[PDB]
RNA sequence: CAAGACGGACCAGAGCGAAAGCAUUUGCCAAGAAUGUUUUCAUUAAUCAAGAACGAAAGUCGGAGGUUCGAAGACGAUACCGUCGUAGUUCCGACCAUAAACGAUGCCGACCGGCGAUGCGGCGGCGUUAUUCCCAUGACCCGCCGGGCAGCUUCCGGGAAACCAAAGUCUUUGGGUUCCGGGGGGAGUAUGGUUGCAAAGCUGAAACUUAAAGGAAUUGACGGAAGGGCACCACCAGG
């Protein structure tokens, strides 16, 4: 028997129970393996059992839950799910230039834009997922659609204006 | 040949995925990290400079030191993820997410999983400048 | 608001506030009478003193001097004046 | 959904589309 | 042109009997061939597994070093090295509103084995608090950091290093700290967190028979 | 093993300093705000020329060191990119005195709305904890005062408006006091003086030219761009 450990944040122990219902039922009917909320250590477990098969479904059932630890949405965590070729990068956003204070605080809005719709717009062309940690940036989807986008968020956080962002992007979508 | 190992027992090594911007290391060898067993790059197996960090390379990188692995007895292997590390990224890219999935679907039970990563208390200044980003 | 006797203020008020800001100003420190456990001597003390006070024939320490009031050694006994 | 989005763009929209054209006694 | 493997034999190596599982693992060596002898080759490997390997109900995020330095024949001994701690479990613990606090020794124990020792402690929130962040001043955190040098040090200088490991299994200078510390600030997780080995004496073969039994 | 660098995560509605600035532990040195005071002196005070002290980064002279980064410079691809790398980046001893050195917002003083959060000090109080702690003490809980940092809100008023609890108490115009402005260019230019090794800093016009220069919020046209729908006077397969 093979069993992983999946430590969860004291911020997101909200949302698990909320959405709780939803993330063991998938694991349940159509994954075959059994899992557990270790309140004592604040870990997810889980582990194999006699009712499951297809081995590689277990590094994906890890992959699922630290998903919905990093802030990813439970629809965007399925997709992962019934998907076969799916990455997760992430890297902050200091990474790649020094900014202090004020500076790095437009960053991130940069990102966002006005109501989230400049992040949208590249959520809705690469056809991935974005969230915003603090500094971190965590990105979902298909190989060539997380260069496009690293390529996209990257050229933002330079201060590129979002205008010609949003411009470009589309022309990109063409190919 | 092979350690003299019975089958109810496994004998354990570790792998350094060290997966960079630029390919994938599948680097497996002992327990103390002395004595090496299988090294293979992006550069063994596709003839291409466009896809040497691709997660193809890496599936095909991790596949060919599990047919290796498998000769030698070693049928149980611990992970160590790492990254660029210093002043560049910390967290791993695509690539080692890709060798761990290839390798685990030659059967070959699994250990520990963890992250080894040059971590900085604070690094030297960046080789990039004070505008450079990547791109 | 808008209308209320500044000339006669409830007292629970003149307590509450600092003692420059009421309408005549009063120290809000007393003198006090300390019984040192070990004689029958009477020691008038500051309630603020800053200075150990000291027994004028025990010659023991009676209070220890802190930020704001001071800390009387434990079992001296202590009264007010007026 | 991410896997809806993908699936739509992985497929073809069809269905709706009405084209008009074209005894006893 | 010719397969290394083939020519290389392997090794049993086994931890001490101090712990409740034995053997650890396999070593492969390369044979001797009159230029390089195989004990001189395995007298400088360091390894590192986790403590959960060698017990079977204790916990898993502590890591410890072990320095291999004799064989007897298909018997290969260790020795303490050092001890780490996961790093998983070090971010997870570095919580935001609390404080961090640091201290460090350089304690010889009786047996000459200087170690280098550090600890890291939290301040803890309580049931009732109302208030967000619970953040110890400097005064207070100079006196936990004071107390935390003088407990770990009289705990390792007057002991030599068989009851050392011992308190490091269920990490017993931890629970010192915290419980000897209610009285200045609430401490919410302190560990000892990494041991260093720095002067090793001249290497003999009569204590390290009694540490493997 | 060595060499230099720099102190992540903890790190914030935070704290200190006259500003520039300030983050590993420990010891020492001399400082400082705020609080507490039924302590001492008795107007000793506010504001500014020159002067004086300090003044990020870069830069100029002498030494020490050069890990990393890297203006110049040499190659390669195409001013964007990559490799190597001089001066510089680090320390001491002297200069230079400049920044979007920002709240684009002199300093001192009086008055004028609310709230609940934070940092320090002080006061008061039922209770929980240091394995029901055997009194005090730290850690929390509730309330109040003072001085701070910083939010949200308001027909107090103000404003060209954005907005401001000051940018309010302003045609119902006088609390004290310093600097400085007078349509846009010519122009921080010419000349003079002065300081600086130098680079340059401080002060600084005129002739002439022109009807504008500018500030605050709001959309609407706007070649077009992205989505759908329909058509054998559109296409696909064909006659």
């Amino acid at each position: 028997e093979e069993t992983r450990k999946i430590p969860v944040p004291a911020n997101r122990y909200t949302p698990l129970k909320e959405n709780w219902m939803k993330i063991f039922t998938p694991i349940v009917e159509h994954l075959g393996l059994q899992i557990r909320f270790n309140l004592k250590s604040r870990n997810v477990e889980i582990r194999t059992c006699k009712e499951t098969k297809d081995v590689s479904a277990l590094t994906k059932a890890a992959d699922f839950v630290k998903a919905f630890i990093l802030g990813f949405q439970v629809e965007d965590a399925l997709a992962l799910i019934r998907l076969d070729d799916l990455f997760l990068e992430s890297f902050e956003i200091t990474d790649v230039k020094p900014l202090k204070g004020d500076h790095l605080s437009r960053a991130i809005g940069r990102i966002a834009g006005k109501g989230g719709k400049t992040k949208f717009t590249i959520e809705n062309v690469t056809r991935t997922r974005i969230v915003l940690a603090d500094v971190k940036v965590h990105i979902l989807g298909s190989f060539q659609n997380i260069k496009m986008a690293r390529t996209a968020i990257c050229n933002l956080i330079l201060g590129n204006p979002p205008s010609k962002v949003y411009g470009n992007i589309r022309a990109v979508a063409s190919r | 040949l092979g350690p003299q190992v019975a089958e109810g027992e496994n004998v354990f090594g570790v792998c350094h995925i060290f997966a960079s911007f630029n390919d994938t290391f599948v680097h497996v060898t002992d327990l103390s990290g002395k004595e090496t067993i299988c090294r293979v790059t992006g550069g063994m197996k596709v003839k291409a400079d466009r896809d040497e960090s691709s997660p193809y390379a890496a599936m095909l990188a991790a596949q060919d030191v599990a047919q290796r692995c498998k000769e030698l007895g070693i049928t149980a292997l611990h992970i160590k993820l790492r990254a660029t590390g210093g002043n560049r990224t910390k967290t791993p890219g695509p690539g080692a997410q890709s060798a761990l999935r290839a390798l685990a679907r030659s059967g070959m039970k699994i250990g520990r999983i963890e992250d080894v990563t040059p971590i900085p208390s604070d690094s030297t200044r960046r080789k990039g400048g004070r505008r450079g980003r990547r791109l | 608001p808008l209308a209320k006797d500044l000339l006669h203020p409830s007292p629970e008020e003149e307590k509450r506030k600092h003692k420059k800001k009421r309408l005549v100003q009063s120290p809000n420190s007393y003198f006090m009478d300390v019984k040192c456990p070990g004689c029958y001597k009477i020691t008038t003390v500051f309630s603020h003193a800053q200075t150990v006070v000291l027994c004028v024939g025990c010659s023991t320490v009676l209070c220890q001097p802190t930020g704001g009031k001071a800390r009387l050694t434990e079992g001296c006994s202590f009264r007010r004046k007026q | 959904p991410l896997a809806d989005q993908i699936l739509a763009g992985n497929a073809v929209r069809a269905g709706v589309r009405e084209k008009r054209r074209g005894e006893e006694y | 042109v010719v397969d290394p493997f083939s020519k290389k034999d392997w090794y049993d190596v086994k931890a001490p009997a101090m712990f409740n599982i034995r053997n650890i693992g396999k070593t492969l060596v390369t044979r001797t061939q009159g230029t390089k002898i195989a004990s001189d080759g395995l007298k400088g490997r360091v390894f590192e597994v986790s403590l959960a390997d060698l017990q079977n109900d204790e916990v898993a995020f502590r890591k410890f070093k072990l320095i291999t330095e004799d064989v007897q024949g298909k018997n290969c001994l260790t020795n303490f090295h050092g001890m780490d701690l996961t790093r998983d479990k070090m971010c997870s613990m570095v919580k935001k509103w609390q404080t961090m606090i640091e201290a460090h020794v350089d304690v010889k124990t009786t047996d000459g084995y200087l170690l280098r020792l550090f600890c890291v402690g939290f301040t803890k929130k309580r049931n009732n608090q109302i208030r967000k962040t619970s953040y110890a001043q400097h005064q207070q955190v100079r006196q936990i950091r004071k107390k935390m040098m003088e407990i770990m040090t009289r705990e390792v200088q007057t002991n030599d290093l068989k009851e050392v490991v011992n308190k490091l299994i269920p990490d017993s200078i931890g629970k010192d700290i915290e419980k000897a510390c209610q009285s200045i600030y609430p401490l919410h997780d302190v560990f000892v967190r990494k041991v260093k080995m720095l002067k090793k004496p001249k290497f003999e073969l009569g204590k390290l028979m009694e540490l493997h039994g």
